[PDB]
Protein backbone atom coordinates (compact mmCIF):
# COMPACT_ATOMS: atom_id res chain seq x y z
CA UNK A 1 0.00 0.00 0.00
CA UNK A 2 1.65 3.02 -1.30
CA UNK A 3 0.24 6.22 -1.73
CA UNK A 4 2.38 6.99 -4.59
CA UNK A 5 0.08 5.07 -7.07
CA UNK A 6 -3.12 7.08 -5.84
CA UNK A 7 -1.84 10.22 -6.45
CA UNK A 8 -0.57 9.63 -10.08
CA UNK A 9 -4.47 7.83 -10.46
CA UNK A 10 -6.10 10.33 -9.03
CA UNK A 11 -3.93 13.30 -11.01
CA UNK A 12 -4.72 11.42 -13.99
CA UNK A 13 -8.31 11.26 -12.91
CA UNK A 14 -8.28 14.93 -12.46
CA UNK A 15 -6.48 15.66 -15.74
CA UNK A 16 -9.23 13.83 -17.70
CA UNK A 17 -12.30 15.20 -16.15
CA UNK A 18 -10.98 18.81 -16.60
CA UNK A 19 -10.10 17.87 -19.86
CA UNK B 1 -37.66 5.43 -50.89
CA UNK B 2 -35.97 6.42 -47.73
CA UNK B 3 -37.82 3.82 -45.50
CA UNK B 4 -37.13 0.37 -45.81
CA UNK B 5 -38.56 -2.68 -45.21
CA UNK B 6 -38.33 -4.45 -41.86
CA UNK B 7 -35.31 -6.34 -41.58
CA UNK B 8 -33.61 -5.01 -44.62
CA UNK B 9 -29.91 -4.11 -44.32
CA UNK B 10 -30.00 -0.11 -43.39
CA UNK B 11 -27.29 2.31 -43.04
CA UNK B 12 -27.80 4.65 -40.41
CA UNK B 13 -29.83 5.73 -37.21
CA UNK B 14 -33.13 6.71 -38.80
CA UNK B 15 -33.39 6.18 -42.80
CA UNK B 16 -36.31 3.55 -42.19
CA UNK B 17 -39.82 3.45 -41.00
CA UNK B 18 -38.70 1.26 -37.83
CA UNK B 19 -36.42 3.98 -37.09
CA UNK B 20 -33.91 1.94 -34.98
CA UNK B 21 -30.96 0.82 -37.21
CA UNK B 22 -29.20 -1.34 -33.93
CA UNK B 23 -26.73 -4.44 -34.21
CA UNK B 24 -26.80 -7.54 -32.74
CA UNK B 25 -23.37 -7.57 -31.36
CA UNK B 26 -19.73 -7.87 -32.51
CA UNK B 27 -20.57 -7.40 -36.69
CA UNK B 28 -21.29 -5.37 -39.53
CA UNK B 29 -24.90 -4.85 -41.46
CA UNK B 30 -27.19 -3.20 -39.09
CA UNK B 31 -30.35 -3.68 -39.87
CA UNK B 32 -33.97 -2.09 -39.36
CA UNK B 33 -35.44 -3.50 -35.93
CA UNK C 1 -12.13 -17.97 -14.14
CA UNK C 2 -14.26 -15.43 -15.15
CA UNK C 3 -13.03 -13.29 -11.95
CA UNK C 4 -9.52 -12.93 -13.57
CA UNK C 5 -6.04 -15.04 -12.80
CA UNK C 6 -6.01 -13.79 -9.04
CA UNK C 7 -8.83 -16.15 -7.64
CA UNK C 8 -6.29 -18.90 -7.79
CA UNK C 9 -3.16 -16.93 -6.97
CA UNK C 10 -2.46 -15.97 -3.39
CA UNK C 11 -2.98 -12.57 -2.27
CA UNK C 12 -0.16 -10.54 -2.69
CA UNK C 13 -1.52 -8.18 0.78
CA UNK C 14 0.86 -9.40 2.96
CA UNK C 15 3.92 -9.46 0.31
CA UNK C 16 6.25 -7.13 -1.58
CA UNK C 17 4.47 -6.06 -4.66
CA UNK C 18 0.97 -5.63 -4.09
CA UNK C 19 0.28 -2.92 -5.91
CA UNK C 20 2.20 -3.67 -8.85
CA UNK C 21 -0.01 -7.51 -8.95
CA UNK C 22 -3.07 -5.80 -8.23
CA UNK C 23 -2.44 -3.70 -11.60
CA UNK C 24 -1.54 -6.40 -12.85
CA UNK C 25 -4.40 -8.52 -12.09
CA UNK C 26 -6.75 -5.92 -13.07
CA UNK C 27 -5.55 -5.44 -16.39
CA UNK C 28 -5.30 -9.31 -17.02
CA UNK C 29 -9.23 -9.49 -15.98
CA UNK C 30 -10.61 -6.30 -18.36
CA UNK C 31 -7.96 -7.07 -21.30
CA UNK C 32 -9.11 -10.90 -21.02
CA UNK C 33 -12.57 -12.00 -19.45
CA UNK C 34 -14.05 -8.38 -20.18
CA UNK C 35 -12.56 -7.80 -23.88
CA UNK C 36 -11.27 -10.84 -25.82
CA UNK C 37 -13.58 -13.60 -24.26
CA UNK C 38 -16.54 -10.97 -24.62
CA UNK C 39 -15.55 -10.38 -28.57
CA UNK C 40 -15.63 -14.34 -29.34
CA UNK C 41 -18.95 -14.94 -27.40
CA UNK C 42 -20.70 -11.59 -29.39
CA UNK C 43 -18.72 -12.90 -32.41
CA UNK C 44 -20.34 -16.67 -32.06
CA UNK C 45 -24.18 -14.89 -31.08
CA UNK C 46 -23.90 -12.46 -33.62
CA UNK C 47 -23.04 -14.64 -36.54
CA UNK C 48 -25.84 -16.93 -35.10
CA UNK C 49 -28.23 -13.84 -35.19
Amino acid sequence: TAREAATALAALLWAVVAR
Amino acid sequence: GDCLPHLKRCKADNDCCGKKCKRRGTNAEKRCR
Amino acid sequence: AGGGIGDEIEDPAGDEYELYRVVFDITFFFFVIVILLAIIQGLIIDAFG
